[PDB]
């Protein structure tokens, strides 16, 4: 059992190309609650996605073409801790975005019904 | 924290064997030329396998030297029995790649690239 | 203190009055809903939310319904489940079979619900109900027949939005959602019911049949129309700007988002600069490239230097472009820069940020007890900073006094004349809103910087100063609560005054230059006839307004969808907006392109990548790479001592803001006015109907 | 009745789980965890070391003669700490029974093969290295399998993208085929399809 | 030689910034009064040592630390800034 | 209704056509351009306005299972006709 | 057909063509949609 003082690093293990591994910056954040819906259970887990390149219109078709593998990408982490350490073991350039929960509100049916207060409502 | 080693134990022996694998592939490049009839000198690819060698010289752990050691006896074994194809050993000099440019101004005339 | 409920038999201890649905909501669990959303008030109609307590033989509304001590909730009880499926049986009997050719398709609550707690089978035999479809603006389709009256239009509509013209008529299962009269329900806050209606009943009209919510990639940026600072998120189909969507900051945003942050997207697509233009022999600007753009911008930048150098800023350049044109100018010594809006340089000036930030947080207006607005209309300026008032004044009785122009605000005001005198008189205190003050615990003072847009700008400013300071004598100088503010309408402002701009153009005005740099400035403040003749004009931007008609070279540059970039709204916080998309045909990032120009020019800059341009950043303001923080440190008495050592007169004209209408609101910015969508609102706001 | 409801077998549940806890039992060195799976499949999960001991007492004893390795493969988990995880499924003709063995490691670090044991551990040990890089200590012959000679990278691995980096085609100029960076016609399109809503409240885990 | 602004960094809340908070409080005022047409900008750092930023003629930067300087030396340092020495 | 540009071009129902200066067009030199000339709009448009006495009515597009799922179009709004939007087919209370 | 003829339509094609793959005829493809951009015009008269 060796001991080394060293850091991770697998880049020269995974096989990307250097380009993508110098070049690149992902984006590690818990994905916004879509304000279509009420539901919360896409906001639970770390999300780590790269960066967006460029988008053409292919001359054939009018379809959109790419030139980036990394396009596609995106992982899943139980842990902000946890992708961080992934990144920085991939050796991509990672930006880190804290988690936003909704602060707690005090909701209170009988405040609709006032007497000399303004929360009361006009309408039902 | 000590961990389990693939071989090598400290940097000294995984040096060793990178010497050893070094001297595999300097001594199979003229029979790779001949067999393959690649059209490129002898020359040509040992300094190709010095390059190759030198892109990971910046390597620290002897693990990740051990790994890259055994990947490169994987890629001369497959060389030696002529499992490779001329396409490969070719595609290891990408000779139909346009050059990239590099500086700043023409990164920014040909595109968005960073 | 928290008593103890039981979720499913495990304890959670609850503030008192905290209801079912929050107690689950702690525990984990959220319950369905469709009528309930956390910032509408409380309306238990919809029935969805039934839950059954542990020894209670009914059923109870669990977000109207107040825990108490030693209450075990069931929420995966058969009693429970039998509830849902027979509140999403109803529903579902009586709503239409219009899924594929529904906007809310995908990201439908009913849909979504009815699979996760409903049945999969309908027992309903009849005939469905059909409803007349109304018409309440260019903005808002609705389709009525999807409606499932859980009032979450009417109560956003009077309690957030201020407008009670939304009620229901008729009772009984002929009740119906509407206006009862031909009225549009025209408003900054009018998306917001495209947003919170469950149903397919309110949707988007410019989005309308476009894409469908599984397309669409989610890119999370933020607002540069206005300088509140809103976040959004952006969605992509193919690379193309399908969508703009409000995202959750309870600080900024809180959920919502102005009409024209919502509907300008498509301003992005019209009157678009895709290649560097140069004039010919004829005097007419015709395509080229960037090498020789670039090599006539160079030798114009070699041939002159000195004063005889300015660039302007518009309302939407970035902190990177900014500061590598400063760098960029700085580098012949040249130092006309400038900001095509207008803030008081003397005393303090630009030197201390809490003299021309918003100190007080729009957080902070929650626990404000008296607050002041001179000189603004917050209902257009900033529409969230002025939601935000009324959400306070609602909830807490808070006092609002405005001085000047009786502009129609979403709520009752007490009305102070429309000159600076009155300004005057509260700082002596011979004004009544004087001894207000003073007794007030948490006063606040707005000032709106259109205000300071006039020719006794200083003198507005230092009399607000003095009133902040005769608050500041007469109550606790102890605490860190913060009076004196300043609320900004340009995204742009706040980081060229912290990077280092002279604000308003003044100086150019005084110091002709020979090149002027036109970095997205479409105003209009400065044009030929101010410049000196065969003056070169080089305008860097992204639509053709102004600076383009009147430019000598054209440089296209990015949108705010289109690059990554830092913005610093009126509080102080700075956020970066990401990539969505890439810039059309040859445009190029700013930064990019001065710096492509500094190198063309032999006054290399010293960065090349984004990281490096914002190392930069941080030596010129370190709070410019602090991104979510928005403490400061408070120099009010600084800025006073400074501001009272010269002063002049007030002019006597009321202060009349810029925008006093809809439309005014409507038509603020080059890409509003690119938009087709805004000239259909400001159509509609304008001829009626 | 419930038509649409699968039955359950409490029986071969509780054989199973007797089972699990005679073989946690008789190998308490290496054996870390055991579960039964709700539809009766045994699951056993072993310390990486413990491989040869736990395969061969499996294989050989006379309780538990799992004589056939049906499956190996891995699972990539980039959230762990030891991503990959090496999966085993054992068939025992004599019981007419199914057994799964799971073990865990990283990219650096080995597991010792099992090719002494089973013998379609060789080709099976194969194509995990050749897809996640997984290396296997005594091999007699670890090579890729699956993938296209000289090709860098694993394929399987959850951060490889799904088009790779390079394609071929046939270069004129040179009168071979050419490997050149990936560039697609049309983009493939990701779909969001997660539902907002909790499905299973049964699965629910703490908020932590 | 043509000194064009000034840009002083300090933390508002890290021990070695207490010197440089204490020539704002009681100090600025009268620098800036002598100064009125010197852009002498203030700004806040997070866990970096204050700085003291000059900006002179051509776009040449000098920067000089005033980790743990009292009022003092601030003050020296700022005036030998203005002087030229 | 097949309409054309003024390089030449025929115009599809969605309006599509290349700009004379667009390089795009050489494609269909010495080969043709597939155009439908059925117009669904202009079909639609053909098709007559169907007069029923109530204030709701129900269309399913026609063949029941071979048509669209079935709505309710409410004949209230008399100043405009009721149009199922599956098939664009018009409904009117009988005025006058 | 002829003893059962297929329902009559009016958008039904009269002349049946067959496969026109190697003929001037053949399908050509093209994109349906109209251009995403619009890209600004300058002004036609002179200045300054
Ligand atoms: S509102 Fe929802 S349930 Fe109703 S038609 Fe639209 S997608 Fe379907
Ligand atoms: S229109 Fe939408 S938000 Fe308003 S009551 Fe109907 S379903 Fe609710
Ligand atoms: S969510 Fe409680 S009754 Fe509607
Ligand atoms: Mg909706
Ligand atoms: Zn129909």
């Amino acid at each position: 059992l060796i001991a080394v003082d060293e850091k991770l690093d697998i880049t020269t293990l995974t096989g990307v190309p250097e380009e993508h591994i110098k070049t690149r910056k992902v984006r590690i954040f818990v994905p916004a609650r879509n304000n279509m819906q009420s539901g919360v259970n896409n906001t639970k887990k770390w999300k780590m996605e790269f960066d967006t390149r460029e988008r053409w219109e292919n001359p054939l078709m009018g379809w959109s073409s790419t030139a980036d593998p990394l396009s596609n990408l995106v992982l899943t982490f139980s842990t902000k801790e946890d992708a961080v350490a992934f990144a920085e073991k991939n050796g991509w350039s990672f930006d880190v975005e804290e988690r936003k929960v909704p602060k707690p509100k005090s909701k209170s049916y009988g405040a609709n019904f006032s007497w000399n207060k303004r929360t009361r409502v006009s309408t039902k | 924290t000590s961990v389990k080693p693939i071989f090598s134990r400290d940097m000294n022996e995984a040096k060793r064997r990178v010497r050893e694998l070094y001297r595999a592939w300097y001594r199979e490049v003229p029979n790779t030329v001949h067999l393959f009839q690649l059209d490129i000198s002898v020359k040509q690819g040992r300094d190709k396998v010095r390059e190759m060698f030198m892109k990971n010289a910046h390597v620290t752990d002897p693990r990740v030297v051990d790994l890259l050691v055994i990947k490169g006896k994987m890629e001369l074994e497959e060389t030696i029995n002529v499992w490779k194809q001329r396409t490969h050993i070719m595609r290891f000099f990408h000779e139909t790649e346009a050059p990239r440019p590099t500086d700043f101004l023409s990164k920014f005339y040909v595109g968005h690239d960073p | 203190n928290l008593i103890e409920v039981f979720v499913d038999g495990q304890s959670v201890m609850v503030e008192p009055g905290t209801t079912v649905l929050q107690a689950c909501e702690k525990v984990g669990m959220q319950i369905p809903r469709f009528c309930y959303h956390e910032r509408l008030s409380v309306a238990g109609n919809c029935r969805m939310c039934l839950v059954e307590i542990e020894k209670a033989p009914k059923v109870v509304a669990a977000c109207a319904m107040p825990v108490m001590k030693g209450w075990n909730i069931l929420t995966n009880s058969e009693k429970s489940k039998k509830a849902r499926e027979g509140v999403m049986e109803f529903l579902l009997a009586n709503h239409p079979l219009d899924c594929p050719i529904c906007d809310q398709g995908g990201e439908c609550d009913l849909q979504d619900q009815s699979m996760m707690f409903g049945s999969d089978r309908s027992r309903f035999l009849e005939g469905k109900r059909a409803v007349e479809d109304k018409n309440i603006g260019p903005l808002v389709k609705t389709i009525m027949t999807r409606c499932i009256q859980c009032t979450r239009c009417i109560r956003f509509a009077s309690e957030i939005a201020g407008v009670d013209d939304l009620g229901t008529t008729g009772r009984g299962n002929d009740m119906q959602v509407g206006t009862y009269i031909e009225k549009m329900f025209m408003s900054e806050l009018s998306g917001n019911i495209i947003d919170i209606c469950p149903v397919g009943a309110l949707t988007s009209k410019p989005y309308a049949f476009t894409a469908r919510p599984w397309e669409t990639r989610k890119t999370e940026s933020i607002d540069v129309m206005d300088a509140v600072g809103s976040n959004i998120v952006v969605s992509t189909r193919t690379g193309e700007v399908m969508r703009i969507l409000p995202r959750m900051h309870e600080d900024i945003n809180e959920e919502w988002i102005s009409d024209k942050t919502r509907f300008a997207y498509d301003g992005l697509k019209r009157q678009r600069l895709t290649q560097p233009m140069i004039r010919n022999e004829k005097g007419l600007l015709t395509y080229t490239t960037w090498e020789d753009a670039l090599s006539r911008v160079a030798g114009m930048l070699q041939s002159f230097q000195g004063n005889d150098v300015a660039a302007i800023a518009g309302g939407l350049v970035d902190a990177e472009a900014l500061v590598a044109l400063k760098d960029l100018l700085n580098r012949v010594d040249s130092d006309s820069l400038c900001t095509e809006e207008v803030f008081p340089t003397a005393g303090a000036g630009t030197d201390l940020r809490s003299n021309y930030l918003l100190n007080t947080t729009i957080a902070g207006v929650e626990e404000a007890d008296v607050i002041l607005l001179v000189g603004t209309n917050p209902r257009f300026e900033a529409p969230l900073f002025n939601a935000r008032i009324r959400k306070s004044w609602l909830h807490n009785d808070l006092k609002v006094a405005l001085i000047g122009s009786p502009v129609d605000l979403t709520y009752r005001y007490d009305h102070l004349g429309d000159s600076p005198k009155i300004l005057q008189d509260i700082a002596s205190g011979n004004h009544p809103f004087s001894q207000i003050l003073k007794e007030a615990k948490k006063p606040m003072v707005v000032l709106g910087s259109s205000a300071l847009q006039r020719s006794d700008g200083t003198a507005i400013l230092a009399a607000v100063s003095n009133i902040a300071q005769n608050i500041r004598l007469s109550s606790g100088v102890t605490g860190d609560w913060k009076v004196m503010n300043i609320l900004h309408r340009i995204a742009s402002q706040v980081a060229a005054l912290d990077l280092g701009y002279k604000p308003g153009v003044e100086a150019i005005r005084k110091n002709p230059p020979k090149v002027l740099f036109l970095l997205g400035a479409d105003g209009g403040c400065i044009t030929r006839q101010d410049l000196p003749k065969d003056c070169f004009i080089i305008y860097q931007g992204h639509h053709g307004d102004v600076g383009a008609p009147m430019a000598d070279v054209i440089l296209p540059g990015a949108a705010y969808t289109e690059k990554s970039a830092t913005y610093v709204n009126t509080e102080g916080r700075a956020q970066q907006t990401k990539v969505a998309v890439t810039p059309p045909g040859l445009a190029r990032e700013d930064w990019k392109i001065i710096r492509a120009l500094s190198e063309i020019a032999g006054m290399t800059l010293p960065y090349d990548t984004l990281d490096q341009v914002r190392s930069r950043l941080e030596e010129v303001s370190p709070n410019l790479v602090r991104y979510d923080d928005v403490e400061g440190a408070n120099y009010f008495q600084q800025a006073n001592e400074l501001s009272k050592l010269v002063n002049q007169q007030l002019l006597a004209d009321p202060l009349v803001p810029p925008q006093l209408t809809i439309k005014d609101f409507y038509m603020t910015d080059s890409i509003s006015r690119a938009s087709q969508t805004m000239a259909k609102c400001v159509k509609a706001v304008t001829e009626g109907i | 009745t419930r038509p649409t409801i699968r039955p359950r077998n409490d029986v071969v549940h509780k054989q199973l789980s007797a089972f699990g806890q005679y073989v946690a039992e008789i190998l308490p060195k290496y054996v870390q965890q055991v579960q039964v799976s709700c539809f009766n499949e045994l699951e056993i999960f072993i310390h990486p070391d413990g491989v040869i001991p736990v395969l061969t007492f499996l294989r050989d004893h006379t309780n538990a003669q799992f004589k056939s390795l049906a499956d190996l493969t891995a699972v990539d988990v980039p959230t762990r700490q030891n991503r990959f995880e090496i999966v085993y499924n054992l068939l025992s003709l004599r019981f007419n029974s199914r057994i799964r063995v799971k073990t865990y490691t990283d990219e650096l670090t080995p597991i010792e093969s099992s090719v002494t044991v089973y013998k379609a551990a060789n080709w099976y040990e194969r194509e995990i290295w050749d897809m996640f890089g997984v290396f296997f200590a005594n091999h007699p012959d670890l090579r890729r399998i699956l993938t296209d000679y000289g090709f860098e990278g694993h394929p399987f691995r959850k951060d490889f993208p799904l088009s790779g980096y390079v394609e071929l085609r046939y270069d004129d100029e040179v009168k071979r085929v050419v490997a050149e960076p990936v560039e697609l016609a049309q983009e493939f399109r990701k779909f969001d399809l997660n539902s907002p809503w909790e499905a299973f409240p049964a699965y629910r885990q703490p908020p932590e | 030689l043509g000194l064009r602004e000034i840009r002083i960094h300090l933390c508002q809340r890290s021990p070695g910034s207490q010197g440089v908070r204490d020539f704002i409080e009681k100090r600025y005022v009268e620098l800036k009064k002598a100064n009125p047409d010197l852009p002498i900008l203030i700004r806040e750092c997070s866990d970096v040592q204050p700085k003291l930023w000059a900006r002179y003629a051509f776009g040449q930067e000098k920067n000089v630390s005033l980790n743990n300087f009292s009022a003092d030396q601030v003050t020296r340092t700022l005036e030998n800034v203005l002087s030229g020495k | 209704g097949v309409r054309t540009s003024p390089t030449g071009e025929k115009v599809t129902h969605t309006g599509q056509a290349y700009d004379d200066g667009d390089y795009r067009r050489v494609r269909f030199s010495d080969r043709q351009k597939e155009v439908n000339e059925n117009f669904a709009i202009d079909l639609i448009a053909e098709q007559p306005v169907s007069e029923v006495g109530s204030r709701v009515i129900s269309c399913d597009g026609g063949g029941g299972a071979l048509g669209h799922p079935r709505v309710y179009i409410n004949l209230d709004k008399e100043t405009k006709t009721g149009t199922c939007g599956y098939c664009g087919l018009q409904f009117r209370q009988p005025h006058h | 057909p002829t003893t059962k003829p297929p329902t009559a339509r009016k958008y039904i094609w009269t002349n049946h063509k067959f496969n026109v793959s190697g003929t001037p005829q053949q399908y050509v493809p093209y994109s349906t949609t109209r251009k995403k951009i619009q890209e600004w015009v300058p002004p036609s008269t002179p200045y300054k």
